[PDB]
């Protein structure tokens, strides 16, 4: 992808603002919950199967935040994003067989986390901005399916 | 195919966002078009720019049409069943379209009522949704 | 949500593949873990190498359902009631995943009936497969 | 992508043998009678609106003829699959605005074509490599979202 000036701006300004253990748990919760699916993918994590169960489970916290951190190198490296996710590419891919079209799900539920936490600071070309970005690291997990 | 657990959880949330409706309407068009600009080939005879009454004026009628499916939860294809026409048999609406609409929605509700989209709330107004995006497209099958 | 003119469409295809369906789901699902591996990932108790007597026994069942499911078209959803679970409240199947057998399915009749598989015929049985892969999904909705 | 040798010769054999003129056509066909809303991006073809009217089109057997022509080129390239669609996606992204899901759909839609037309040579292997094909080319016009 190539990113404009004004874009990067947008997208640094609001990353410097967010918490990345709340958010983190939030982005993975609501993901097991609306697409229930998913679930098969962490059963080392003990009960999952119910709204509260979920939301109580210390293992979605830990890894939500580590999820998080992950769409944190990023905002970091905002040219390199393939290179920087290469490893974790064969991880979801090789490994697990998660199927990219749950990378998709992943970012739009991240923007919604993000929308309900900023208010009207989520201004439309900013949520247009991370966008751009949720669908360049979701295509950059994508790489190892060839 | 829509449980009485998610509808009193539908019926819910649209008496909690009701006189709000008209105008998340507008906003989920606006931030369509800025973050999906080809939903705007749809709309030429239109003006699409920031703060336009045209899009105002949409706004206000795709509202409409939720509202009222809601009001009929049960018999969502009765409620809706000019506008099926409309988007699949003469405007001839790619389907992917459906999901952005409805993304763009949660976004809205998400920004000016962050409490009542809990993850449940999400869960039930999600595949309502998506019951509605398949009411429009349903003449494809 | 099927047409009178699907229908008598889908009932007849269904008639001329009669006493090979069978044979098309061993065949099916064979295709689907050769082209799609990741398939593989829910048959962990099977032996999945070309040939084998699980898969050949697996299909026959899988062809079972499909042409059950063609004869009761009227109401697919309680002739293929407990199959809903098995695939969405036990096993937990990626939806996705309905759409790559249907496909593998479709390539199975055009190489052994390149003739029953008209244009219109790939249209009546393409909505008749993602609306059984619809109920097999439904209690994610 | 990375290809085997013993897949380019899966691949390059039957493309020795495939009619561009009769498969265009049907390709073409399905795609605007299975999916009817892909209809909308042809219509200065004058009328679509009903299978009869699809199939006894001029344009569609032509324009048929015009995208198989095209996978032509990727059957000849394998390890330069951008580039070579560089051009063709500006013109699909850039001024069309054909929703890549499409793209996929026209890949699957092809498989049934060369599955019908080649009966018992195409073995599973085979459609393994033709499916890593089509997906490929898929991919190289998404490009141009970014
Ligand atoms: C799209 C953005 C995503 C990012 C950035 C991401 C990132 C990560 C990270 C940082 C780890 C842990 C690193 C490690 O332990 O080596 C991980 C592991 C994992 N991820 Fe993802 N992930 C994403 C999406 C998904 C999706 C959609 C799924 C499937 C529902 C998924 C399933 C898993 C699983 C099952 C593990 C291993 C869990 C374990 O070892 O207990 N991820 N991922
Ligand atoms: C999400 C659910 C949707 C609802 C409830 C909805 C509702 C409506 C309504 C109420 C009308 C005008 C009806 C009248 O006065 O006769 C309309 C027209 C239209 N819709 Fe939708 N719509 C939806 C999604 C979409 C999507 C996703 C698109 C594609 C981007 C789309 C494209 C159009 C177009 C081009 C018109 C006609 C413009 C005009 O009449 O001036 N709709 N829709
Ligand atoms: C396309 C429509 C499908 C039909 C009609 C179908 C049918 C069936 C049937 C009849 C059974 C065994 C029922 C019994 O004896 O109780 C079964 C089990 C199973 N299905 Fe499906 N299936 C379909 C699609 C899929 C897909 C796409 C997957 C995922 C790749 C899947 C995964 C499984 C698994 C893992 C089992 C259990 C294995 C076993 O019982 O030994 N199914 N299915
Ligand atoms: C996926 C493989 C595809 C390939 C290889 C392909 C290739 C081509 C070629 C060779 C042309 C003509 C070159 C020119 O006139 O400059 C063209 C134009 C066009 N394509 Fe595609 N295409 C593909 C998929 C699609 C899809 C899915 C759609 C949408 C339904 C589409 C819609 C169009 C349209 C509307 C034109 C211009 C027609 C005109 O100028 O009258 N294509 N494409």
């Amino acid at each position: 992808v190539h990113w404009s000036a004004e874009e990067k701006q947008l997208i640094t300004g609001l990353w410097g603002k967010v918490n990345v253990a709340e958010c983190g748990a939030e982005a993975l919760a609501r993901l097991l919950i609306v697409y229930p699916w998913t679930q098969r993918f962490f059963t080392s994590f003990g009960n999952l199967s119910s709204a509260s169960a979920v939301l109580g489970n210390p293992n979605v916290r830990a890894h939500g935040k580590k999820v998080l951190t992950s769409f944190g190198e990023a905002v970091k490296n905002l040219d390199n994003i393939k290179n920087t996710f290469a490893q974790l590419s064969e991880l979801h891919c090789d490994k697990l067989h998660v199927d990219p079209e749950n990378f998709r799900l992943l970012g739009d539920i991240l923007i919604i986390v993000l929308a309900g936490h900023f208010g009207k600071d989520f201004t439309p070309d900013c949520q247009a901005a991370w966008q751009k970005l949720v669908r360049a690291v979701a295509h950059a997990l994508a790489r190892k399916y060839h | 195919v829509l449980s009485g657990t998610d509808k009193t959880n539908v019926k819910s949330i649209f008496s909690k966002i009701g006189g709000q409706a008209d105008d998340y309407g507008a906003e989920a068009l606006e931030r369509m078009f800025v973050t999906y600009p080809q939903t705007k080939t749809y709309f030429p005879h239109f003006d699409v720019s920031p703060g336009s009454a045209q899009v105002k004026a949409h706004g206000k009628k795709v509202a409409g049409g939720l509202s009222e499916a809601a009001n009929h939860i049960d018999d969502i294809a009765t409620s809706l069943s000019k506008l099926s026409d409309l988007h699949a048999q003469k405007l001839r609406v790619d389907p992917v379209n459906f999901k952005l609409l409805g993304q763009c929605f949660l976004v809205v509700v998400a920004i000016h009522n962050p409490s009542a989209l809990t993850p449940e709330a999400h869960a039930s107004l999600d595949k309502f949704l998506c019951a509605v995006g398949l009411v429009l497209t349903a003449k494809y099958r």
